[PDB]
RNA sequence: CUAUCAACUUUCGACGGCUGGGUAUUGGCCAGCCGUGGUGACAACGGGUAAGGGUUAGGGCUCGGAGAAGGAGCCUGAGAAACGGCUACUACAUCCAAGGAAGGGCAGGCGCGCAAAUUACCCAAUCCCGACACGGGGAGGUAGUGACAAUAAAUACUGAUACAGGGCUCUUUCGGGUCUUGUAAUUGGAAUGAGUACAAUUUAAAUCCCUUAACGAGGAACAAUUGGAGGGCAAGUCUGGUGCCAGCAGCCGCGGUAAUUCCAGCUCCAAUAGCGUAUAUUGCUCGUAGUU
RNA sequence: GUUUUCAUUAAUCAGGAACGUAAACUAUU
C-alpha cells in the first residue's frame, strides 16, 4: 500500500494513478527489482483502463508469462520475462534503458522461446545431484558441468531444460543491473577479485567510459551475439 | 501581552447582574414550547420528539407532555397553539424554545410576533431556529441560498450565531429519526435556566 | 492628503474607475516593477545578471505593450508611470477604440458581455490587454452589436 | 536559469516558437491569463486524458491547499500574460553560471627618407 | 552542552576461559569451577532535557518508546509476551424471583446565567484481505458552512427638446477672477445580469462548472452601507435679565392617524461591499582580586 | 645638579589598612 513516490523510480507511474501504488505479491524476482503485471498491463502497455479491467483480463486465461498461465494481479515480472498475450499475438520483453528504467519489447515466438537467465548458484542436491538455481529462480536438475556462477543461460521454456550458455568473461560484452551506474550495455574488460567480501569488474561501454560495477549487480548478455534483441 | 489582553477581555466577557438563582434541588421540568405559524408542523415535531424519547406513538399529542431525558433532569413539551392569547400567555412562561420556520416560503409575522413578545417579557436561555419544509424544493441551490438567508434573518433576530437546524422531509408521517436524534442531542444536554426576575419572585 | 485626494480622483475620473482600491493596486503593482528596476540599476553595467535581467524585465514590459518599443531602457522603465499602466486596461481600449461612447459606457459593455478579446468574451473591465492582442477586441457573436438575435428590448417592442 | 532559458529561444536559437491564437489563453471570462508555464501545464492535464480515457476530478482540496499556498511563499506574480520573476536567488545563477562559462619592409622607409637631402624649411 | 561531575564497574556478573542449560541460533544470556579484572582527563561516569536521514539549481518530496481497570501466570499462530481471550487476587459497576449471572473503548455537548465550522454521501476511482472475477474495508475521494483573510465587480448607458440666467473661485472680501451651467422639466432609444428556469450533461447518486430554449428594469424600484461636519423650523418647552435680547435645545404644536404629502426625498467631506468605536500601543593616602 | 646605578620593575582601583557647633549669596591651549 505504498506512495506512488515510495514506489521505485524504474517501473513508471505519472500524475494519474493516484496517490497509491500496488505492491508486487511475493514471487521469483525481488521487490525493488520487479514490474507487476497491473503497472504491466494498464500502466505501461495501457491495454486496460481499471483495475476491475486487469482482472476481467487476468482471471480469463488470455495473459501467459514464462510459457504459464498467470493469473494472480500483482505477480511479479523482474527481469526478462516474456510475456505471450495470444489475442493479440504478442510477447512482449522486459530489457533496460541506459537511463535505468523497464523497457518493454515487441517480439514473435523465434525470439520469444527462450530466456537468458543469469546462474545464480550450483550445487548438490538431494539425491547426490548438482542443480543450478538461476535468478528467475528457476533450478535445473543435472546441467552442464561447466556452468559455473555468473553464467549465463539459454532456458528453453517450452521444457525448462538448457540449451547454450555464456560464460563470465573479461572481453564480453554485459549488462549492468544495479547500483549507482545501473543499465549501461557496456564490454567487460577488467575484473578484480577482492577476496574477503564484494569484488568489482571495470567495464567499458562501446564509446569509451571505463566504471567499476560489482559482480553482483553485473549481468552477462554475449559477446557480440545480441542473443535477445536489444532495441534499435 | 496580548494574552494577557485577550484574558482580561473573556474575563470582562464572563460578567453578569448578580440576580438570584431559586431553583430547588429536585428541579421541576424544563418548559419547551413548540413555536411557529399555523400549518408548519409543530404536532409533527411534537410527535417525533415523544416517540425518540419515550418509544411511545401518540396519535393525538394534546397539552403538556413530560419527559424523562437525563437522570437529573427532565423535560415537558407544549405546543403552542395558533392564538396570540396563548402565545403571550407561555412567552413568560417557556423555558426552552423550538422556533419553527416554513422553509421555502420564508419567514412569517407570527414568528416574528413571538421573537419580539419573548424579547420583551423576558428572555430564556435557549431558543432554537428549526427550519423545515425543505422537502419542497426543486433546485438543491435555491435551497442552500435559502438555508442561508433564512440563517441570516434569524441571526440579525435573536443573536449571532445561533443554532438552526434543518428537518428534511415526512417518511413515515412522523420526521427522520437522524436529523430529530442531532435536536435532541442539543436539547438533552443542558445548563441551569436563566435567573428571570419575575419567575424568581412569582409562583407559577 | 489633498494632493493624493486630487491625484486619485483624477485618475478615477480620467479613466473610468470605480474606487480609488483600483488605483492602489495598480500603484502597488507599479511600485513592484520600480523597484526591480531600481535594484538592477544598483549593479554596473556589464553584469550578467543586470544584463539578462533588464533584457526580461524590458521585453517583458514591451511585450504587455506599457513601455513603448522606441525607449528601452531600465531608466525609463525607472520612469513609467500608473497613466500608462490605466492606458493599458482593457474598458479604456473599449473606449479608444470607439466600441463605446463615453468610458462608463466601456465598462457597461465589458460588463454585460458585449466585448470579446481575440475568442473569449470578457466580463472584467481591469483586462491587461497585451500589445499583440489590442487589435482583436470586436463585439461578440452573441451581442446585437455583432449579430445573432436582435436583443431584448428589441424583442419585447417588435412582440 | 529561467531568466537565461528564455534568451536562447527568442534572440538565439533560429527556430520560431508557438505562439496561442488570442483569446485561448484566458482562463474564466477574462480573471486571469495563462501564462506560457500554466499553459503547458494545461496540456499535460489534457494529453493524459486521450491515452485510457477515464476522466479526472477537478483537482481536489489537498491539492488547491499547496499550490495557492505556493503563491504565499513565492514573490511572483502575473501582470499580463507575462510572468515577473524577484530578482533574489533567480538572479544570481546568472551570476553563477557565467563565471564557470568564462573558466622588412620598415627599413626601407627609413633609407627612403635618409636618402633625400630635404624638401624645404619652416614656409 | 557541561568538570559546582574524577573516578566508575565488581551493589541483578564486573572482564575472561572451561563445562552444560535454555533459545530458532551465537553470546555471562543463565547455572557450577577457577583466574584478576574492565573503563577513565585522547574525556569514562554523572548531571542538564530543550528527543534528524535520503532525494542535491531551489523549494518541495520521502522515511523515522510505554498501555489497553492494576500487578501475577497461561493459550493460538510462520510471525504477538496479541491484550484478542482465560484463572486467581485487588478495585468499580449491572440484572434478579435474593439461590445466582454477565461486564470493563473512543467520539459529542456543557464546562457562567450569554451562544458562533456537518451528528452529510459513497467504495465510484488508487489500495488491501479472503475457498475466491461477485464477498468484505473508518485509508481515500465527493458534498455542506465561512466578511478571518484573499480574488474579480453589479446597483445603470446614451440622445433630443423646452425653460431658466447664473454657475464657480480667491491672496487681500462691502473687493477682485472666469465663462456656459442647471431643472423634482417633457420625451425617446437601446443594453441587460442577479433572479426565475425547460432540458441535456457532470457524477457511485447528486451538486458545482461548461453548454442552454423561455421569461427577467423605470425609482412608489430587483430598495448600499458606514462614519464625520454644517445650515434651515413652531400660536411648543426650559433657563438667564436694568423691554423686542441671548443660550440650551426642539419626534412633544390648535385640530387630526386614512389625518397628513411636508427641506418632499437639506448641504458638504471620506471610505465604499465594506466601515466605525474602545484599550494596548508602535575627608585624603597606601593597597589586593581585576583592567590597560 | 651629577662625570650615579638594577632595566620593567610600572598606571588604575573590587576587598582592606593609616591618619580626622556647623551651613547661610555663589596632547596642547
Ligand atoms: N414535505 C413536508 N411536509 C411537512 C413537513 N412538516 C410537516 N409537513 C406536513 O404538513 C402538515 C402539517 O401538519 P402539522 O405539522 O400537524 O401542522 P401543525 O401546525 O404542526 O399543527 P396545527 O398547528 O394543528 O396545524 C402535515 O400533514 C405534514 O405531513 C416537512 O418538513 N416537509
Ligand atoms: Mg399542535
Amino acid at each position: 500500500h505504498q506512495k506512488r513516490l515510495s514506489a521505485p523510480s524504474h517501473w513508471l507511474l505519472d500524475k494519474l494513478s493516484g496517490a497509491y501504488a500496488p505492491r508486487p505479491s511475493t514471487g521469483p524476482h525481488k521487490l525493488r527489482d520487479c514490474m507487476p503485471l497491473i503497472v504491466f498491463v494498464r500502466n505501461r502497455l495501457k491495454y486496460a483502463l481499471n483495475y476491475r479491467e486487469t482482472k476481467a483480463i487476468m482471471m480469463q486465461r488470455l495473459v501467459k508469462v514464462d510459457g504459464k498461465v498467470r493469473t494472480d494481479i500483482t505477480y511479479p515480472a523482474g527481469f526478462m520475462d516474456v510475456i505471450t498475450i495470444e489475442k493479440t499475438g504478442e510477447n512482449f520483453r522486459l530489457i533496460y534503458d541506459t537511463k535505468g528504467r523497464f523497457t518493454v519489447h515487441r517480439i514473435t515466438d523465434e525470439e520469444a522461446k527462450y530466456k537468458l537467465g543469469k546462474v545464480k548458484r550450483v550445487q548438490l542436491g538431494r539425491g547426490g545431484v548438482p542443480f543450478l538455481v538461476t535468478h528467475d529462480a528457476r533450478t535445473i536438475r543435472y546441467p552442464d558441468p561447466l556452468i559455473k556462477v555468473n553464467d549465463t543461460v539459454k532456458i528453453d521454456l517450452e521444457t525448462g531444460k538448457i540449451t547454450d550458455f555464456i560464460k563470465f568473461d573479461t572481453g564480453a560484452l554485459a549488462m549492468i543491473t544495479g547500483g549507482r551506474n545501473m543499465g549501461r550495455v557496456g564490454v567487460i574488460t577488467h575484473r578484480e577479485r577482492h577476496d574477503g567480501g564484494f569484488g568489482i569488474v571495470h567495464l567499458k561501454d562501446a564509446l569509451d567510459n571505463t566504471f567499476a560495477t560489482r559482480e553482483s549487480n553485473v549481468f552477462v548478455i554475449g559477446s557480440e551475439k545480441p542473443w535477445i534483441s536489444l532495441p534499435k | 501581552a496580548r494574552q494577557a489582553a485577550r484574558s482580561h477581555d473573556i474575563k470582562e466577557k464572563r460578567l453578569h447582574v448578580p440576580l438570584v438563582d431559586r431553583l430547588p434541588d429536585e428541579p421541576p421540568p424544563r418548559l419547551v414550547v413548540i413555536v411557529g405559524p399555523p400549518g408548519v408542523g409543530k404536532t409533527t415535531l411534537l410527535k417525533s420528539l415523544v416517540r425518540r424519547y419515550t418509544k411511545e406513538t401518540m396519535s393525538d399529542p394534546v397539552g403538556p407532555i413530560t419527559v424523562v431525558t437525563s437522570k437529573k433532569q427532565r423535560l415537558t413539551f407544549i405546543e403552542c397553539p395558533n392564538e396570540l392569547e396563548a402565545m403571550i400567555d407561555m412567552a413568560k412562561v417557556a423555558d426552552i424554545v423550538l422556533l419553527m420556520i416554513d422553509g421555502n416560503y420564508g419567514f412569517e409575522m407570527e414568528t416574528m410576533e413571538f421573537l419580539n413578545i419573548l424579547a420583551n417579557t423576558g428572555m430564556p436561555g435557549n431558543v432554537f431556529g428549526i427550519l423545515t419544509h425543505l422537502d419542497l424544493f426543486k433546485k438543491p441551490s435555491a435551497l442552500k441560498d435559502a438555508k442561508k438567508r433564512l440563517k441570516h434573518r434569524l441571526w440579525t433576530e435573536l443573536y449571532q450565531g445561533a443554532h438552526l437546524f434543518y428537518l428534511s422531509g415526512v417518511l413515515n408521517g412522523r420526521y427522520p429519526d437522524r436529523e430529530i436524534h442531532n435536536l435532541s442531542r442539543f436539547l438533552s444536554v443542558m445548563k441551569n435556566p436563566r435567573p428571570l426576575v419575575w419567575r424568581n419572585t412569582h409562583p407559577y | 492628503e489633498a494632493a493624493r485626494l486630487d491625484s486619485e480622483l483624477k485618475l478615477v475620473g480620467e479613466y473610468g474607475l470605480r474606487n480609488k482600491r483600483e488605483v492602489w493596486r495598480v500603484l502597488l503593482t507599479l511600485s513592484k516593477i520600480r523597484r526591480a528596476a531600481r535594484i538592477l540599476l544598483t549593479l554596473d553595467e556589464k553584469d550578467p545578471k543586470r544584463l539578462f535581467e533588464g533584457n526580461a524585465l524590458i521585453r517583458r514590459l514591451v511585450r504587455i505593450g506599457v513601455l513603448d518599443e522606441s525607449r528601452m531602457k531600465l531608466d525609463y522603465v525607472l520612469a513609467l508611470k500608473a497613466e500608462d499602466f490605466l492606458e493599458r486596461r482593457l474598458q479604456t481600449l473599449v473606449y479608444k477604440l470607439g466600441l463605446a461612447k463615453s468610458i462608463h459606457h466601456a465598462r457597461v459593455l465589458i460588463r454585460q458581455r458585449h466585448i470579446r478579446v481575440g475568442k473569449q468574451i470578457v466580463n472584467v473591465p481591469s483586462f491587461m490587454v497585451r500589445l499583440d492582442s489590442q487589435k482583436h477586441i470586436d463585439f461578440a457573436l452573441t451581442s446585437p452589436f455583432g449579430g445573432g438575435r436582435p436583443g431584448r428590448v428589441r424583442r419585447k417592442k417588435a412582440k | 536559469s529561467a531568466t537565461l532559458d528564455e534568451f536562447i529561444a527568442d534572440e538565439v536559437s533560429t527556430a520560431p516558437i508557438a505562439e496561442p491564437s488570442i483569446g485561448t489563453n484566458i482562463v474564466k471570462r477574462g480573471r486571469g491569463l495563462k501564462t506560457a508555464a500554466e499553459r503547458r501545464m494545461e496540456e499535460e492535464r489534457r494529453e493524459y486524458e486521450e491515452t485510457n480515457f477515464v476522466r479526472l476530478p477537478k483537482e481536489s482540496k489537498k491539492e488547491r491547499a499547496k499550490r495557492a499556498r505556493m503563491e504565499g511563499r513565492s514573490g511572483r506574480m502575473n501582470f499580463g500574460g507575462e510572468e515577473f520573476r524577484e530578482l533574489g536567488e533567480g538572479a544570481e545563477r546568472i551570476s553563477r553560471l557565467t563565471k564557470a562559462k568564462s573558466s622588412g619592409e620598415r627599413y626601407q622607409k627609413r633609407l627612403k627618407v635618409l636618402e633625400s637631402g630635404r624638401g624645404t624649411r619652416g614656409k
